[PDB]
C-alpha cells in the first residue's frame, strides 16, 4: 500500500475505420502543484502499439522499463522478431494486465490506469484498458480519470457502437480527440495545454505527434461576466 | 571407462560418456518418424508391446492445441519433458495471450536438458523427442536429443532401425514438402517412410500411431481403427 | 492492563557497614483480589541475592533462568558468581528481549567474597543498571519507598541498626500502597552469615 | 564429485558390526584407566592420568573427572576434547530438566540422553563418532546411588563396580574378586586404588598420576556431597591405604 | 467456562467445577466435566476461552501420560505443576496464547501429602490451601478464610465446599447448573456422584 | 563408489535393473482381466508354520473400484499404497467422481524415478493394479520401479512369472467368464508354487462394477480349489 | 489506504430446462456512476459443454474463469481426454474459490450445462466456495429484482388453480427453450428500468446436447 | 545435509546394508514370544558374560509402549531405544487424536514403517534391530503377537523367536506348539517359553527374563525366584 | 453480506438419531435461497449440519468424509463418531483466529458407541450430548424439544418432533424457513425422510394439531 506522489491525469482514445487514436497531456502534477511540464505519457512499443499511462509517474517509469525489457527479451533467439513473431498489442496488454493484477494481489499496486492502443497482425484494431486493481475492459472509446467523465461522452457521439467504426475516418476521429483535449483543459484543474497524440493505422503505420497545443479557445465572453449575482460594475 | 561414473566428468578426448549412454537408450527404443509440408506436420510412431496380452506403449503426447511430440527411449523422461512443455506453452498463453513458437519450445527443452549434464548428483534425460507444431511461421518439425542438441528439420526419424526411414525421407524430400492442403497424402508418405524401418513385424491396427497438426487442424492423435485407413 | 501493576509488590535494598540488606513484601494479587500472602520475591544464587518485582509469571521465569545460568557458570568457572558479575548477566539477559521484554524490576544485593565490599544494584525492565551507593527501590510503591529511604537512610549503619531502617522503609511504604503488603521479609547479609526475618504487619 | 572421498562412517560390516564404533573402542582401550565402585553409603570414582610430566600444573588440571551437576559426576576415558563437547551438553540437559520440573534430573534420564546423542552419530549424519566412554556416578531419590557406563555405540548399562579404558579385562577380574554387596565407601576407596595399582602400566602409582572423587551422603544430614580430591588429599589417602 | 474451586484438607484435595456450558444466548449442556486426569494421583480442572481449555488440558494429559510410560514412574504434583506453568508461560508470548486457567490437585505419594496448585493463563503459579479462578474467589474466599483448618477431614471439606456453592448460587447472576466434585487422595481419584 | 542415478553403457539405469532382480526373488502374483471382472491372486509364502498366514497382506484395496497385488520387497509397497489411496481419495474430493484406473497407476509410477543423492533408491517391488471405470471398463496394469506401466489382459509377476506368463499366453481369450478366470489363477499358481496350494498359502480377490473390490474368504477359495481338482481329474 | 476490491456491477441469470440450460448476462461494465463499456462479454464457453460467469469484481471474475478454463485443459491432459461433467466442474470450482478463503474472489459465480443423464443443470456459488445445484438462479446487482419474478413465473409460487381457492396449486409444467428466453428477456428489461447498473445489451448462452449457441438482444442505454 | 545413499541394490538384487542389519540381529541376545489362549509371554536371554551388573537400574529387555502393549527386541541396544521412543510417542499421539489406544497391529505397522523408511532414505543406515510386539487390543481378549525386522516387513505369529541361536528355539517351538490347542493357562504358556529358552540359554539363573501380558492392561514381570521354580520343575521332569 | 440465519437440530433417542434443518439462506434482509441443503452427507453412515459459514461447513465436512474414507481403508474398520468429530475439531482449531465460522452437529451410530452426537465449533469446542440446537432460531426449537423429548420415542414420533421443532423456529425466526429436511440415522446408515415445504406444512399442522390459534387460516 502506498499513495501516488507525482501524477499524470487523463489518457483518452478511440477506434476509427482503419485503426486507433490515443492522446495524453505532458504534465506531471505534485498534488495541486503543476511541477513537471515535459513528461511523455504515451510510450510506443514497436511500430504497432502505443501504451498510454496515467496515475503515479514513478510507477509509469517502472512500466516503461518493463516494456523496454520486453522488446529486448522477445528479440532473443528470434529470427522473426521484426516479422511474424513481433510483439502484438494483445501480447503487450495481457502481460501488463497480468502484472497489474498480481501487484494488487500482493497489496502493493502499480498506481496507474493504462490504455493499450494498437493494430494487430490481421489489421484488427486493438483498444483495451487496465488499472491498479487489474480490472480490464474494452470499448470503441476509452478514457481514464477525468477523460472518462468528459471525453467519453464527446467521443461516443462519433462512435456510439461497433457499427459506427467503419463509418468513422481518421480526420473525424482526430478532430474529436483534439476537441476533447481542449474540453479537458477548460475543466480539469490538473491538466496542461501541451499534449502528445499518437495514431496507429493499418495502412500508414504509427504516427507519433509531439508538442501539440490546445488552440481555438473561447474566453472572450468572460469580459461580460461581472460579480456573482447583483453586482453591475 | 574411468570417466563414465558420472555426468560431471569429461574423458581425455573431451567426451561425456553418461550423455552418450543416455543417447544409447534412444537407439534401443521403438522407431518413430516425423515429417512436414508447408501446411501440415505429421508424426508417425511404431508402438511396442511387452507381449501378446499387453497393450502397446503410447508414443505420442499432446502439449498444446498447436503442438505435440513423439518419444523414443525412457517414457517417464518424456512425461517429465512433455509436462514442462505443457507448462511453458501454457505460461505463454496465460501471460502473453500468445501461442508458444515451436523454435522457442526447442530452445527451452535444450536448456532444461543441459543443466542435467553439467551438475553433480543428477543424470541426463534418457529419451529422444520429435516435436511437431503449427505457429505464426507455418509448420515445424524439431528433433530433440538429451545431450541438449535441438534441430529443426523437414523430416527425420529416431529409434531402432531409424536409418532406413531417414534415407527414404532424404530421397522423397522434394515430393512430400510439396504435399500442401492434403493431410491424407502426407500421412501416407509418413507411413511409407516408417515402413522402411520394419523387419519381421508389419503395421497392424493396434501397432500404428499417427498424429497431425496444420493450418486449420488442431493437434490430434489417431489410434486403433482410426489408422486402419492407412494400413 | 498495565503488566507491571497486575500482581503488585515491592523490593528494597540498602548498604551498611560491612553488610547489605534486601527486603520485600509477600503479596500476590489479581488486581483488587489478594491471592497469596506467601509469594516471596527475593531469591539467592550462592551468596548473591536477587529481588524481583513486577509481573509474577516473569518473576518466576527469571528466577528459574538465573538459577539455570548461575549453575552452569559455577560448573565451568569452578567458583560462585559475584554480585558485580551477576549484575552484568542480569543486564545482558534482559536486553536480549529488548522489543519483547520481561515486565520486571530486578534488584541485586550482596557482598563480594574477595574484596568484602558491599554491593547493590537496580534495573529497569530492559536492562539499564542503577548502581547506587545508598539504596535501591522497586515495585508498585517505589515512589513511597523513595520517600522513606531518602529521609530514613544514613551511611555506615551497623547490621542490627540497618535492619530497623530498611524494615520501617518497607512497612510504611507498603501501607500506602493497595497492591503491596500482606506480610514482609528482610534479609540481613554479612560476609559469612545471613539472617532472614519475617515482619509482623497489618494484613489489609 | 564428493562421493569419492566419503569414508561412510555409519555402515555395517558384513558381520553386522559398526566399523567406526569398533575402531573408536580400540582408541579408548589405550586411554588411562578409570574405575567406578558403588557402595551402600556412597560411590567412588578413581582414574589414572596418562604419562604425565613434572612440569604439568596438577592442582589446576582436569582431564578425567568432571562435574555434571551437584548430584552427578563422570569419569572420562578417550579423547578429552570430544568428552567436553558431550559434558557441556549434559550439563545443559540437567538444567533444562530442573527448569521444567523444578526437580534435579534423575541419573538414568541424563545418561539415556547422552547415550542417544552418541547413538545418532552411528546411524545418521555421516560424521565420525565420539571417541569417549563415560562412567556416570550419581544419586537421586528414586534409585539412590547409581553407576552407569556409556560407549561410542550409545549403549549404556548399570554397574556395582566397573572399569573403562586400558586393562579393563584385568581390572574387572580384580573387582569381581574382592567386591561385596555390603561394602562401604572407605573400603571401596581402598579397592579402587589397589586395582589401579596392579593394572597400571606405570612403574609405581603416585598422587601426581591420579584423579579421585567420592559421592557421599556423608554430608550433614539427608543430602549428598561431591568431593573432587586435591593433590595433597590424594597423597594422604595413598599413605592411609598403604600403597606409598 | 465459569466456576472452578479447590480445597486442600488433611489427607486429600477436593476440586469442584461447574457443569454449565453456554454458547452466548443458550445453555447447550448442563453436565460438562471440566477436568482431566493427568496421572493416577493428579487431577487438573480448567476454565477459560472455549476450545483452548479442552485442547490445552488434553495436550498436558498426553505429555504426562507419555512421561509415565517412558520412566515407568508417576511425576510428583509439584513436578507436573511446574511443567504446566512453563507451558503457559511459553504460551503467553506466542502468536495466539492459550487463554486457560487451571487448578492442579494432587496427592504426593512420596511425602504422603495433598497438594493444590493454582495457575492462571499467564503462567502464575501458587501453592494454596484453597483456591479459585475468575469471580469464584470473590464470593468464596471470605467463607474459606473463616472456616478453613489444615487438619480438616474430607467430609468437613465437602461441607465447607457446599457452603461455598450455596453462596455462589445465591449471589452470582449466572446459573452455572451446579458442580461436579472430585476427590484426590492416596487411593487415587474418585467422583462424588451426589452433590 | 558410483552414482545412484548412473547409466550403464547399454543405456539402462543400474539401480532400476538391480531392483528388477529383487522382484524376481519375490512371491508370485497373477492377474487376469475379463469382461465380467478382473481377478487378482497371490502366493503368500510363509517362512514358517508358526507364522499366522492370514496376517500376510499381499493383496490390498486402494479404493472401492481399484485393487492391488504386490511382489518383491513388500515393505517398500506400503508408501506406494498410501500414495495411491491418497491420490484416489483426493481426486474424489476435487472432482466428485471416481478416478480412472490409468490415472491412478500413472500417479503411482511418478514416484518410481524420484530417487537420487527424494528417496535414496528405487522401489524393490512390482505392483499389479486392477480396477474398473466407466470409460475404459475392466483394466489390469503392471507398475514397475522403472516408472513404466503396461496394460495387460493377463499378467504374472514374481519368481514363477515367465512360466506362468507362457501358460497365460495359451489360456486367455476375450470371452472368459469370472468363474473361469478364478480357476485359471488357482491352476497357474498351483503350477509354479513350491509348496502345495491350499486356502491358507494362497489368496484370491476380484473387482467387479457391482460389488467393487473384494478379498476372498479362505472358505470361498477352498471351494474353488476343490472345484479345480475335480475338473482336472475329469479328463 | 489501498482497497484491493471494486464493483463492476452487472447482473447474470441461469435457468435449467428439461433437456437444456441457459446462462444469461448483461453486457454493461461500470464503476460508480460511469460506464466503462456497453459491450464487455461476461458469460463464457469454457469447453466440455459448460458455460460460466463470475459476476461482481471483474478482475477476480476474469481470474477465476481463466483458472477454471485452465483446469478443464489439465483435466484432459491428466485423465485421457475425459469429458469434465458439470457436477465435477462444480466441485473443482469450490476448491478454486475456497483456496482463497482468507482473501476471497469477490464474485458470485454461476455455471450451466447438462448433467450425465442429459438433463439441464445450473450450479450457483458464493464468494468463498459454498455451492448448490439449482433450477433457477439470478446473480449480481439486480438479483433481488429478478428472483421474486422467477419464483412466480418459473416455479409458479403463490399461484393456485381457479375455482379451488388456495386448495390446489398450479401444476409445475415444463418450459421450452423459447418460453425460458421470453422470461429471461422480460427479467432483464424490467431490471434495466429500475436498476442503473443494468442495460446496454443482453447476451444469452444456450446449452444443449448439440452444443453451445449464442443470442444477443439490445437493452436500454440510459 | 548428509544425503549419501547407503542402502542400495546390488547386481544380484540384494540390499546388503539391510542384510547386514540382520546379521546384527543374529548377534543379539535371544528373544522369544509365545501366545496362549488368554495371554502372551515374552522371554528374553541375558548373557552371563556381564556380572557385577546392577540389575535394578540396567535397561530391561522388555519395554512398555503403552499400558496394554509391550516391545522386546534382538540386535543393537542403542538402536532399539530410538524405535521404542518413537513408538511411545505415536501411542500417545493416537490416543490424543482417535480417543482410543493403538491396536497391537497398528503399533507394529508404525514401527515397521519407521524401519522401512530407514532403508530408502539418504544419509541413514537401517536399524540393526528386530522386534517382537505383543499385547491386547482395547476391549478385546484375543492375544496378539507380531514381529518386525530391519527391512520393514512384519507379520503375526502364534509363536516366534529372534536373535542368536533362534534357529534352534524355533525348531523347538515348531514341534512343541500346537495351534489347535495353545497353552490354555498362564503357567503352561510361561513353562513353554522357559523350556524353549533352556535349549539355548546355558544356566537358568539370572539369564532368563519373563514378562507376562494379560488382557485389560495387566502386565507383570516375573522375579528370579518365580522363574527359578519353573527351571527346577522342567529339569526334574526331564530326569526320566 | 455472507448468508446468515438458520435453525438446525439433532437429538439421540431409542431408535438412533433424528436430524432436522430448515432451508433458508439470507444476505441481510434479502432471502438468497429457500432450497439450501443444510445437512451434509459426509458418508452413508455420518451426517453433519450447516450453521454459520456455508462454505466452511460444506468444504471441511466433505474433507472430513475424505479423511474418514482414508481411515477405514488403512484400519479396515468403520471410524468412530468420536474420532471423526475430533478430526474436524482439531482441524478448525488450527485455524482459530483466522475467521472460520462453524457450528455443526456430527451425527453417527456405531457398534461400540451407539447413537452419538458431537457439537463442533469454529472456536475449538467439541461437546458430546443428547440434544443440540444451533442457529438464529435455536431457542424456539429448544422449547418444543425440551417439553416433548423422551428417550423412548418411536421413530415416527421422533421424526415428527424434529419436524415440528423446525416449524416453530421457521414461524417466529425471520431468518429461518423455506422447507424442512428430515434424516433418521441408524447403525446401518442414515435414511432420508423428505423435503417438507414450511408454507404447506404450517397450515397442515395448524389444522391437524389445533396449534397456532394466534394465526388466522
Ligand atoms: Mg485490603
Ligand atoms: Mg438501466
Amino acid at each position: 500500500t502506498q499513495q501516488p506522489i507525482v501524477t499524470g491525469t487523463s489518457v483518452i482514445s478511440m477506434k476509427y475505420d482503419n485503426g486507433v487514436i490515443i492522446a495524453a497531456d505532458n504534465l506531471g502534477s505534485y498534488g495541486s502543484l503543476l511541477r513537471f511540464n515535459g513528461v511523455e505519457r504515451l510510450i510506443p512499443v514497436g511500430d504497432n502499439t502505443v501504451v498510454g499511462i496515467s496515475g503515479d509517474i514513478s510507477d509509469m517509469q517502472h512500466i516503461e522499463r518493463l516494456l523496454k525489457d520486453l522488446v529486448t527479451e522477445n528479440a532473443y533467439d528470434n529470427p522473426l522478431a521484426d516479422a511474424e513473431e513481433a510483439l502484438e498489442p494483445s501480447y503487450i496488454f495481457e502481460y501488463l494486465a497480468t502484472v497489474m493484477y498480481q501487484r494488487r494481489s500482493k497489496m502493493n499496486p502499480l498506481w496507474n490506469a493504462i490504455i493499450v492502443a494498437g493494430v494487430q497482425s490481421n489489421g484488427d484494431q486493438f483498444l483495451r484498458y487496465v488499472n491498479l486493481l487489474g480490472v480490464t475492459y474494452s470499448s470503441p472509446t476509452l478514457a481514464t480519470g477525468f477523460g472518462a467523465h468528459m471525453a467519453n461522452p464527446l467521443l461516443r457521439k462519433v462512435v456510439d457502437r461497433e457499427s459506427d467504426i467503419p463509418k468513422t475516418t481518421v480526420q473525424v476521429a482526430e478532430e474529436a480527440i483534439v476537441n476533447a483535449m481542449r474540453v479537458l483543459y477548460y475543466r480539469d484543474a490538473r491538466s496542461s495545454r501541451n499534449f502528445s497524440l499518437a495514431i496507429i493505422d493499418k495502412n500508414t503505420g504509427l504516427t507519433f505527434k509531439k508538442n501539440l497545443q490546445v488552440e481555438n479557445m473561447k474566453w472572450d465572453f468572460a469580459k461580460d461576466i461581472k460579480g456573482y449575482g447583483t453586482q453591475k460594475i | 571407462n574411468n570417466y563414465d561414473g558420472d555426468t560431471v566428468t569429461f574423458s581425455p578426448t573431451g567426451r561425456l560418456f553418461q550423455v552418450e549412454y543416455a543417447l544409447e537408450a534412444i537407439k534401443q527404443g521403438s522407431v518413430t518418424v516425423g515429417l512436414r509440408s508447408n501446411t501440415h506436420a505429421v508424426l508417425v510412431a511404431l508402438k511396442r508391446n511387452a507381449d501378446e496380452l499387453s497393450s502397446y506403449q503410447k508414443k505420442i503426447i499432446k502439449c498444446d492445441e498447436h503442438m505435440g511430440l513423439s518419444l523414443a527411449g525412457l517414457a517417464p523422461d518424456a512425461r517429465v519433458l512433455s509436462n514442462y512443455l505443457r507448462q511453458q506453452c501454457n505460461y505463454s498463453s496465460l501471460v502473453f495471450n500468445r501461442k508458444l513458437a515451436v523454435e522457442r519450445a526447442g530452445h527451452l527443452l535444450c536448456d532444461k536438458a543441459q543443466k542435467n549434464t553439467q551438475s553433480y548428483g543428477g543424470r541426463p534425460y534418457g529419451v529422444g523427442l520429435l516435436i511437431i507444431g503449427y505457429d505464426k511461421s507455418g509448420a515445424h518439425l524439431l528433433e530433440f536429443q538429451p545431450s541438449g542438441n535441438v534441430t529443426e528439420l523437414y523430416g527425420t526419424a529416431i529409434g531402432a532401425r531409424s536409418q532406413g526411414a531417414k534415407t527414404y525421407l532424404e530421397r522423397t524430400l522434394d515430393t512430400f514438402i510439396k504435399i500442401d492442403g492434403n493431410p491424407d497424402e502426407l500421412i501416407k508418405a509418413g507411413v511409407e517412410a516408417i515402413s522402411q524401418s520394419l523387419r519381421d513385424e508389419s503395421l497392424t491396427v493396434d501397432n500404428l500411431s499417427i498424429a497431425i497438426v496444420g493450418k486449420d487442424t488442431p493437434f490430434t492423435i489417431y489410434d486403433g481403427e482410426a489408422v486402419a485407413k492407412y494400413i | 492492563s498495565d503488566p507491571s501493576s497486575i500482581n503488585g509488590g515491592i523490593v528494597v535494598a540498602m548498604t551498611g557497614k560491612d553488610c547489605v540488606a534486601i527486603a520485600c513484601d509477600l503479596r500476590l494479587g489479581s488486581q483488587s483480589l489478594g491471592v497469596s500472602n506467601k509469594f516471596e520475591k527475593i531469591f539467592h544464587y550462592g551468596h548473591v541475592f536477587l529481588g524481583i518485582t513486577g509481573l509474577a509469571t516473569d518473576v518466576t521465569t527469571l528466577n528459574e533462568m538465573f538459577r539455570y545460568k548461575t549453575n552452569l557458570y559455577k560448573l565451568k568457572e569452578e567458583r560462585a558468581i559475584e554480585p558485580e558479575t551477576f549484575t552484568q548477566l542480569v543486564s545482558s539477559s534482559l536486553y536480549e528481549r529488548r522489543f519483547g521484554p520481561y515486565f520486571v524490576g530486578p534488584v541485586v544485593a550482596g557482598i563480594n567474597s574477595k574484596s568484602g565490599k558491599p554491593f547493590i544494584a537496580g534495573f529497569d525492565l530492559i536492562g539499564c543498571i542503577d548502581e547506587a551507593k545508598d539504596f535501591i527501590v522497586s515495585g508498585t510503591a517505589s515512589d513511597q519507598l523513595f520517600g522513606m529511604c531518602e529521609s530514613l537512610y544514613e551511611p555506615n549503619l551497623e547490621p542490627e541498626d540497618l535492619f530497623e531502617t530498611i524494615s520501617q522503609a518497607l512497612l510504611n511504604a507498603a501501607d500506602r500502597d493497595a497492591l503491596s503488603g500482606w506480610g514482609a521479609v528482610v534479609y540481613i547479609i554479612k560476609k559469612d552469615e545471613v539472617v532472614k526475618r519475617y515482619l509482623k504487619m497489618r494484613q489489609d | 564429485g564428493s562421493r569419492r572421498y566419503d569414508s561412510r562412517t555409519t555402515i555395517f560390516s558384513p558381520e553386522g558390526r559398526l566399523y567406526q564404533v569398533e575402531y573408536a573402542l580400540e582408541s579408548i582401550s589405550h586411554a588411562g584407566t578409570a574405575i567406578g565402585i558403588m557402595a551402600s553409603d556412597g560411590i567412588v570414582l578413581a582414574a589414572e592420568r596418562k604419562v604425565t610430566s613434572t612440569l604439568l600444573e596438577q592442582d589446576t588440571s582436569t582431564e578425567k573427572l568432571y562435574k555434571l551437576n551437584d548430584k552427578i559426576a563422570v569419569a572420562v576415558a578417550g579423547l578429552t576434547a570430544d568428552a567436553e563437547i558431550l559434558i557441556n551438553t549434559a550439563r545443559i540437559h540437567a538444567q533444562n530438566y530442573l527448569k521444567t520440573y523444578n526437580e534435579d534430573i534423575p541419573v538414568e534420564i541424563l545418561v539415556r540422553r547422552l547415550s542417544d546423542i552418541k547413538q545418532g552419530y552411528t546411524q545418521h549424519g555421516g560424521l565420525r563418532p565420539f571417541g569417549v566412554s563415560f562412567i556416570y556416578a550419581g544419586y537421586d531419590d528414586r534409585y539412590g546411588y547409581q553407576l552407569y557406563t556409556s560407549n561410542p555405540s550409545g549403549n549404556y548399562t548399570g554397574w556395582k563396580a566397573i572399569s573403562v579404558g586400558a586393562n579393563t579385562s584385568a581390572a574387572q577380574t580384580l573387582l569381581q574378586m574382592d567386591y561385596k554387596d555390603d561394602m562401604k565407601v572407605d573400603d571401596a576407596i581402598e579397592l579402587a586404588l589397589k586395582t589401579l595399582s596392579k593394572t597400571t602400566d606405570s612403574s609405581a602409582l603416585t598422587y601426581d598420576r591420579l584423579e579421585f572423587a567420592t559421592i557421599r551422603k556423608g554430608a550433614n544430614d539427608g543430602e549428598v556431597y561431591q568431593k573432587i580430591f586435591k593433590p595433597q588429599e590424594i597423597k594422604d589417602i595413598l599413605v592411609k591405604t598403604g600403597i606409598t | 467456562m465459569d466456576i472452578i474451586l479447590g480445597i486442600r484438607v488433611q489427607d486429600s484435595v477436593i476440586l469442584a467445577s461447574s457443569k454449565a456450558v453456554t454458547r452466548g444466548i443458550s445453555v447447550l449442556k448442563d453436565s460438562d466435566d471440566k477436568t482431566r486426569q493427568l496421572s493416577p494421583h493428579t487431577l487438573m480442572s480448567f476454565a477459560g476461552e472455549a476450545g483452548d481449555t479442552v485442547q490445552f488440558a488434553e495436550y498436558i494429559q498426553a505429555n504426562i501420560q507419555l512421561y509415565s510410560i517412558r520412566e515407568d514412574y508417576e511425576l510428583s504434583p509439584q513436578a507436573v505443576s511446574s511443567f504446566v506453568r512453563q507451558e503457559l508461560a511459553k504460551s503467553i508470548r506466542s502468536r495466539r496464547p492459550y487463554q486457560v486457567n487451571v487448578l492442579i490437585g494432587g496427592y504426593d505419594k512420596k511425602k504422603n501429602k495433598p497438594e493444590l496448585y493454582q495457575i492462571d493463563y499467564l503462567g502464575t503459579k501458587v501453592e494454596l490451601p484453597y483456591g479459585a479462578h475468575g469471580y469464584s474467589g470473590f464470593y468464596t474466599f471470605s467463607l474459606l478464610d473463616h472456616h478453613y483448618r489444615p487438619d480438616m477431614t474430607t467430609e468437613e471439606g465437602l461441607d465447607l465446599l457446599k457452603l461455598c456453592v450455596q453462596e455462589l448460587e445465591k449471589r452470582m447472576p449466572m446459573d452455572f447448573k451446579g458442580v461436579i466434585v472430585k476427590i484426590v487422595d492416596k487411593d487415587g481419584i474418585r467422583q462424588v456422584d451426589d452433590f | 563408489d558410483r552414482g545412484v542415478s548412473t547409466f550403464s553403457p547399454e543405456g539402462r539405469l543400474f539401480q532400476v535393473e538391480y531392483s528388477l532382480e529383487a522382484i524376481k526373488l519375490g512371491s508370485t502374483a497373477i492377474g487376469i482381466a475379463t469382461k465380467e471382472g478382473v481377478v487378482l491372486g497371490v502366493e503368500k509364502r510363509a517362512t514358517s508354520p508358526l507364522l499366522e498366514s492370514d496376517s500376510i497382506e499381499k493383496i490390498v484395496e486402494i479404493d472401492r473400484h481399484i485393487g492391488c497385488a504386490m511382489s518383491g520387497l513388500t515393505a517398500d509397497a506400503r508408501s506406494m499404497i498410501e500414495h495411491a489411496r491418497t491420490a484416489a481419495v483426493t481426486h474424489n474430493l476435487y472432482y466428485d467422481e471416481d478416478i480412472n484406473v490409468e490415472s491412478l497407476t500413472q500417479s503411482v509410477c511418478d514416484l518410481a524415478l524420484r530417487f537420487g543423492e527424494l528417496m535414496s533408491r528405487p522401489f524393490g517391488v512390482a505392483l499389479l493394479i486392477a480396477g474398473h471405470d466407466a470409460d475404459d471398463g475392466y483394466q489390469l496394469f503392471h507398475a514397475e520401479p522403472s516408472g513404466t506401466f503396461y496394460r495387460y489382459n493377463a499378467k504374472a509377476i514374481g519368481s514363477g512369472s515367465e512360466g506362468a506368463q507362457a501358460e497365460l499366453l495359451n489360456e486367455w481369450h476375450s470371452s472368459l467368464t469370472l468363474k473361469e478366470a478364478e480357476l485359471l489363477v488357482l491352476k497357474i499358481l498351483k503350477q509354479v508354487m513350491e509348496e502345495k496350494l491350499d486356502e491358507n498359502n494362497a489368496q484370491l480377490s476380484c473387482i467387479t462394477k457391482q460389488d467393487g473390490f473384494k478379498i476372498y474368504d479362505n472358505e470361498k477359495t477352498a471351494e474353488l480349489i476343490k472345484e479345480l481338482k475335480e475338473k482336472e481329474a475329469a479328463e | 489506504q489501498f482497497n484491493p476490491y471494486g464493483d463492476n456491477g452487472g447482473t447474470i441469470l441461469g435457468i435449467a430446462g428439461e433437456d437444456f440450460a441457459v446462462l444469461a448476462g448483461d453486457t454493461r461494465n461500470i464503476t460508480d456512476y460511469s460506464i466503462n463499456s456497453r459491450y464487455e462479454p461476461k458469460v463464457f464457453d469454457c469447453g466440455d459443454n459448460i458455460v460460466m460467469s463470475a459476476n461482481g469484481f471483474a478482475a477476480d471474475g476474469d481470474a477465476l474463469v481463466k483458472r477454471f478454463k485452465n483446469s478443464v485443459k489439465w483435466y484432459h491432459f491428466d485423465h485421457n481426454d475425459k469429458k469434465l461433467s458439470i457436477n465435477s466442474a462444480a466441485r473443482n470450482i469450490q476448491h478454486l474459490l475456497y483456496g482463497k478463503r482468507f482473501f476471497p474472489y469477490y464474485v458470485h459465480t454461476i455455471i450451466a450445462g447438462l448433467d450425465e443423464d442429459g438433463k439441464g443443470a445450473v450450479y450457483s456459488f458464493d464468494p468463498v466456495g459454498s455451492y448448490e445445484r439449482e433450477q433457477c438462479r439470478a446473480g449480481g446487482a439486480a438479483a433481488s429484482l429478478i428472483m421474486p419474478f422467477l419464483d412466480n413465473q418459473v416455479n409458479f409460487k403463490n399461484q393456485y388453480e381457479p375455482g379451488t381457492n388456495g386448495k390446489v396449486k398450479k401444476p409445475l409444467k415444463y418450459l421450452s427453450v423459447e418460453e425460458v428466453i421470453k422470461l429471461v428477456r422480460d427479467s432483464f428489461t424490467s431490471a434495466t428500468e429500475r436498476h442503473i447498473q443494468v442495460g446496454d445489451g443482453l447476451e444469452i448462452l444456450i446449452v444443449t446436447k448439440d452444443g453451445v449457441r449464442k443470442e444477443f438482444y439490445e437493452l436500454k442505454r440510459d | 545435509g548428509y544425503d549419501r545413499a547407503l542402502s542400495i541394490f546390488s547386481p544380484d538384487g540384494h540390499i546388503f546394508q539391510v542384510e547386514y542389519a540382520l546379521e546384527a540381529v543374529k548377534r543379539g541376545t535371544c528373544a522369544v514370544g509365545v501366545k496362549g489362549k488368554n495371554c502372551v509371554v515374552l522371554g528374553c536371554e541375558r548373557r552371563s558374560t556381564l556380572k557385577l551388573q546392577d540389575t535394578r537400574i540396567t535397561p530391561s529387555k522388555v519395554s512398555k509402549i503403552d499400558s496394554h502393549v509391550v516391545l522386546s527386541f534382538s540386535g543393537l541396544n542403542a538402536d532399539s531405544r530410538i524405535l521404542i521412543e518413537k513408538a511411545r510417542v505415536e501411542a500417545q499421539s493416537h490416543r490424543l487424536t482417535l480417543e482410543d489406544p493403538v491396536t497391537v497391529e497398528y503399533l507394529t505397522r508404525y514401527v515397521a514403517g519407521v524401519q522401512q523408511r530407514y532403508t530408502q532414505s539418504g544419509g541413514v543406515r537401517p536399524f540393526g534391530v528386530s522386534t517382537l510386539i505383543a499385547g491386547f487390543d482395547p476391549r478385546d481378549d484375543e492375544p496378539k503377537l507380531y514381529q518386525t525386522e530391519p527391512s520393514g516387513i512384519y507379520s503375526s505369529w502364534s509363536a516366534q523367536t529372534i536373535g542368536r541361536n533362534s534357529k534352534t528355539v524355533r525348531e523347538f517351538l515348531e514341534k512343541n506348539y500346537d495351534r489347535k490347542e495353545p497353552p490354555a493357562t498362564v503357567e503352561e504358556c510361561v513353562k513353554l517359553t522357559v523350556r524353549s529358552l533352556l535349549e539355548v540359554v546355558q544356566t537358568g539363573a539370572k539369564n532368563i527374563e519373563i514378562t507376562v501380558v494379560k488382557p485389560d492392561s495387566d502386565i507383570v514381570a516375573l522375579s528370579s525366584e518365580e522363574i527359578n521354580q519353573y527351571v527346577t520343575q522342567i529339569e526334574q521332569e526331564k530326569q526320566e | 453480506k455472507i448468508a446468515h440465519g438458520a435453525t438446525t437440530l439433532a437429538f439421540r433417542f431409542q431408535g438412533g438419531i433424528i436430524v432436522a434443518v430448515d432451508s433458508r439462506a439470507t444476505a441481510g434482509n434479502w432471502v438468497a435461497s429457500q432450497t439450501v441443503k443444510k445437512v451434509i452427507e459426509i458418508n452413508p453412515f455420518l451426517l453433519g449440519t450447516m450453521a454459520g459459514g456455508a462454505a466452511d461447513c460444506q468444504f471441511w465436512e466433505t474433507w472430513l468424509g475424505s479423511q474418514c474414507r482414508l481411515h477405514e481403508l488403512r484400519e479396515k474398520e468403520r471410524i468412530s463418531v468420536a474420532a471423526a468429530s475430533r478430526i474436524l475439531s482439531n482441524l478448525v482449531y488450527q485455524y482459530k483466529g483466522a475467521g472460520l465460522s462453524m457450528g455443526t452437529m456430527i451425527c453417527g451410530y456405531t457398534r461400540k458407541e451407539g447413537p452419538t452426537i458431537y457439537y463442533v465449533d469454529s472456536d475449538g469446542t467439541r461437546l458430546k450430548g443428547d440434544i443440540f440446537c444451533v442457529g438464529s432460531g435455536q431457542t424456539f426449537a429448544y422449547g418444543v424439544l425440551d417439553s416433548n423429548y423422551k428417550w423412548d420415542l418411536s421413530v415416527e414420533d421422533a421424526l415428527y418432533l424434529g419436524k415440528r421443532s423446525i416449524l416453530a423456529a421457521a414461524h417466529r425466526d425471520a431468518y429461518s424457513g423455506g422447507s424442512v429436511n428430515l434424516y433418521h440415522v441408524t447403525e446401518d446408515g442414515w435414511i432420508y425422510h423428505g423435503n417438507h415445504d414450511v408454507g404447506e406444512l404450517f397450515w397442515k399442522v395448524k389444522e391437524e394439531e389445533g396449534s397456532f390459534n394466534n394465526v388466522i387460516g
